[PDB]
RNA sequence: CCGGGCACUCUAACGGGACUGCCCGCGAAAGCGGGAGGAAGGAGGGGACGACGUCUGGUCAGCAUGGCCCUUACGGCCUGGGCGACACACGUGCUACAAUGCCCACUACAAAGCGAUGCCACCCGGCAACGGGGAGCUAAUCGCAAAAAGGUGGGCCCAGUUCGGAUUGGGGUCUGCAACCCGACCCCAUGAAGCCGGAAUCGCUAGUAAUCGCGGAUCAGCCAUGCCGCGGUGAAUACG
RNA sequence: CGCGGGGUGGAGCAGCCUGGUAGCUCGUCGGGCUCAUAACCCGAAGGUCGUCGGUUCAAAUCCGGCCCCCGCAACCA
RNA sequence: CAAGGAGGUAAAAAUGACAU
């Protein structure tokens, strides 16, 4: 097969980045890590709101941090915890300004991570992978998406013998540069294994 | 020897010439770039996430 | 005699510098 | 498959010349990719027959080219596991080719000492009809006539 | 009496007993074959049905294959009384 | 003319001519005769006697050379005999001396290839 | 270099620019051939981009991970050794066998990149590697760098030779706690094989092959002749 | 046991008579070709001449003694 | 213009591989 990160095959045009801050040498590299483990420490704590994304921005000790997420119901209400010491804990490896937003995914349905993490999840419910992907697909497909594909590999439904499950509705061009493709992954953890799933996600653009 | 090889990359004492690179995502001792930290695997991991602030393909 | 050590073409080749090829003026 | 008939490539004239074929020449002795030295030994040789001979060198290599030119050359061909060798015409692009080719190599097998007077004295021997390149000729053509037999396979 | 190894693992269970180099459920089985491959005074020896003994063809030629489990062979060179080459390999 | 222990060059300027003696090469070569005030680019051939002489006088003594430090270089290879190091065991086996790669080339000190086959 | 100016060159940010749109001819169309049109053309030249799938391909030694097994040990620390071993065989290469060549001196012309826990101008010691000083540079400012092939002048004169540089002795330097096993350079002396390659076998169709040097990653140092890039000069031929 | 012939690289054969050179095919070893094996192509190595003595400056060779191998002969009673 | 019915046919080149 091989084909490049749809994500990465953007960047530039189409799909901007996820961790935006400048600097030189001597920085990137400490900075660098500390964004990791931000990341690392957020998705956690915090899957249960399933976050599409985790944006960062910097401007000497300021580190902004966006989550996305399709329901932030792990938030609740200022003093009602889910947010006090928990966006303050950051600052327990960093002490810079531990700005923590919420965003709120509208269609958790046009959202690929959370796509994939829903058949992922479903996979380690021991559901039927083959309709699981079918009704992803469809459901995608039933909150106004131009195209859809989803990809589970290998060891389905246990059963020694690596498969592949394949299903896509509509129009999705990989290949083009003005695509707006979005692009998820997640990892199922089976009493069996590991199987990865992808989930594209198309819209219209020029 | 993984675990107790990731700890003396970091430890760094006795003689200066003893320390050594390592990539921090993984425990790569090879190919580890001075820049990122980081070995040639997960560097091209995170630079197709995105979350490799500036860092976009190369195209000429 | 780019492997020569006795020439500006060897101490070229090599990259190193010395007696048979001098650092400038 | 050659579905293009790949165009004949165009040269630059050269200098107090203005040849079509003298820097076809010049680019034959050129080694490397130094023109610079190539130009240089074909002009060092051009003023070398001005010496020995009280000719212009345009009409000298001209002519020696002329004489350095087959007619007819030996082409293997078809059935029998390509057991048969044609004799075919040579075009005068082909004719061209050869001619300058085989006056720089049989120059190069001269004893001499310099590039140019090798040049010179194979252009000069080559002029007459007496290059080593001209028994290259003289013998590409004794090739091409021993095989009349199945010529008229032809093609 | 085997005299050569191919393979390390299989060179280790043998001399020191080192059994990190095989599979470990296929620890008695390798054992008991590398021992009739080291008693065997003649190819004749290692006949047995649950070996399925057998000269290789091709390139191989010269050498026999005696099947340890699934898809895993036992290769060698067997020559007056002694094999040589004891490797371990896929099918 | 026999400088040292050699005599052969003739027609073939003196900066050269001595190159021609074990001791000598290039270096010791304009350095013998600059040291002695000769011309080098000389004709070899006999030129004028004492400017041979002076030459021979200087280069055969300062430094040694020819067959005397052959055998001084012998001898210092000789001292890794007794019971030596680990590059005279390199002198004894025929290999080379500074820790190469062995596994192929080597050629220079193991000499032509012999082929075993196996 | 200053005054001053920024039209040239350049720098980098958005644009304009051909879409065979226009002419002749062929055709039913698509299109093809040819011609002024211009820097450019009938996908302008190169990149990034790799369908459904195939190879039980590769990869549990990057990483994640099912199962098996090891736990005073199949884990952990240390000093030393080893990965560098050599009677041999193959691959990818580098350097050559020379005179369109070698050496020495002088003198030009690049691009793309890298550096203030470093790049290190200019002096001073030193045949040199390099050491002492020490200015400028968070760098289209200062430095790495003089690009090299080229040109001019001079010398060898075709002989294993001023070709070729292996091998080995001796003397040194630098990093490093330390370079015997196993580091790179420098200087003196040695100067080997090779005089152009059997059967076979490889690359490249235009800035291309060939040839020439330059930069970077990793990096204390370096076994780099490797890999990823940069530009210099610049062929031959394609009937089929 | 009576005559004749014969022992030479791993195999099969020359060379001996006209003493000073041991050569041929196959095999073996290296390298190619092929996905691979064969075929094929290139290039190598390899022989106390059965043995014990003698002649000779010199012995595979010429002369004796044994030792095996093969072939003829062994008739008249 | 457009073809049917007729006839001389490549070479020299063998083999198959390791659980269903
Ligand atoms: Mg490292
Ligand atoms: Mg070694
Ligand atoms: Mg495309
Ligand atoms: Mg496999
Ligand atoms: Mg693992
Ligand atoms: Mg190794
Ligand atoms: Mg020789
Ligand atoms: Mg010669
Ligand atoms: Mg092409
Ligand atoms: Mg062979
Ligand atoms: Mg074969
Ligand atoms: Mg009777
Ligand atoms: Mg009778
Ligand atoms: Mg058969
Ligand atoms: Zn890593």
């Amino acid at each position: 097969g091989n084909k490049i990160h749809p994500i990465g095959f953007r960047l530039g045009i189409t799909r901007d980045w996820e961790s935006r801050w400048y600097a030189g040498k001597k920085q990137y590299r400490h900075l660098l890590l500390e964004d990791q483990r931000i990341r690392g420490l957020l998705e956690k704590e915090l899957y249960s709101a399933g976050l599409a994304r985790v944006d960062i921005e910097r401007a000497a000790d300021n580190v902004a941090v966006t989550v996305h997420v399709a329901k932030p119901g792990v938030v609740i209400g200022r003093g009602g915890e889910r947010i006090r010491v928990l966006r303050e804990e950051l600052a327990k490896l960093t002490g810079k300004n531990v700005a923590l937003n919420v965003q709120e995914v509208q269609n958790p349905n046009l959202s690929a991570p959370l796509v994939a993490q829903r058949v992922a999840e479903q996979i380690e419910r021991r559901f039927a992978v083959r309709r699981a992907i079918k009704q992803a697909v469809q459901r995608v497909m039933e909150s106004g998406a131009k195209g859809a594909k989803v990809i589970v590999s290998g060891r389905i439904g246990g059963a020694e013998q690596a498969r592949t499950e394949w299903a896509a509705q509509g129009r999705v061009p990989l290949h083009t540069l003005r695509a707006n493709i979005d692009y998820g992954f997640a990892l199922a953890r089976t009493t069996y294994g590991v199987l990865g799933v992808k989930a594209y996600i198309f819209l219209g653009e020029v | 020897a993984r675990k107790a090889l990731i700890e003396k990359a970091k430890r760094t004492p006795k003689f200066k010439v003893r320390a050594y690179t390592r990539c921090v995502r993984c425990g790569r001792a090879r190919s580890v770039y001075r820049f990122f930290g980081l070995c040639r695997i997960c560097l091209r991991e995170l630079a197709h996430k995105g979350q490799l602030p500036g860092v976009r393909k190369a195209s000429w | 005699g780019k492997g020569d050590r006795r020439t500006r073409r060897g101490k070229i080749w090599r990259g190193t510098y010395g007696k048979y090829r001098p650092r400038k003026k | 498959a050659r579905r293009r008939r790949a165009e004949v490539r165009q040269l630059q004239p050269d200098l107090v010349y203005g040849d079509v074929l003298v820097t076809a020449f010049i680019n034959k002795i050129m080694r490397d990719g130094k023109k610079n030295l190539a130009a240089r030994i074909f002009y060092d040789a051009c003023k070398i027959i001005q010496e020995k001979t009280g000719q212009e060198p345009l009409k000298v290599f001209k002519q020696a080219v002329e004489n350095v030119k087959p007619r007819m050359e030996v082409r293997s061909r078809r059935v029998g596991g390509a057991n048969y060798q044609v004799p075919m015409e040579v075009s005068p692009r082909r004719q061209q080719s050869l001619a300058l080719r085989w006056l720089v190599q049989a120059a190069n097998q001269r004893p001499e000492r310099r590039a140019a007077v090798r040049i010179a004295h194979e252009l000069m021997d080559a002029a007459e009809g007496k290059g080593g390149a001209v028994k290259k000729k003289e013998d590409v053509e004794r090739m091409a006539e021993a095989n009349r037999a199945y010529a008229h396979y032809r093609w | 009496g085997i005299k050569s190894f191919k393979h390390k693992g299989l060179k280790l269970l043998f001399e020191k007993g080192v059994t990190s180099g095989v599979p470990a459920q296929d620890v008695d089985r390798i054992n008991d074959r590398l021992q009739a491959i080291d008693t065997a005074t003649e190819i004749g020896e290692l006949n047995r049905q649950i070996y399925k003994l057998h000269p290789l063809k091709g390139d191989r030629e010269g050498y026999w294959s005696i099947t340890v489990r699934a898809n895993w062979r036992i290769t060698f060179q067997f020559i007056n009384g002694d094999a040589y080459i004891l490797n371990y390999e896929d099918y | 003319a026999r400088i040292a222990g050699v005599e052969i060059p003739r027609n073939k300027r003196v900066d050269v001519a001595l190159t021609y003696i074990y001791g000598i090469g290039k270096a010791r070569a304009k350095e013998a005769l600059e040291k002695t005030g000769i011309n080098p680019a000389t004709r070899v051939k006999d030129l004028t006697e004492a400017e041979v002489v002076r030459l021979r006088e200087y280069v055969e003594n300062t430094w040694k050379l020819e067959g005397e430090l052959r055998a001084e270089v012998a001898a210092n290879i000789k001292r890794l005999m007794d019971i030596g190091c680990y590059r005279g065991l390199r002198h004894r086996r025929g290999l080379p001396v500074r820790g190469q790669r062995t596994r192929t080339n080597a050629r220079t000190r193991k000499g032509p290839r012999k082929t075993v086959a196996g």
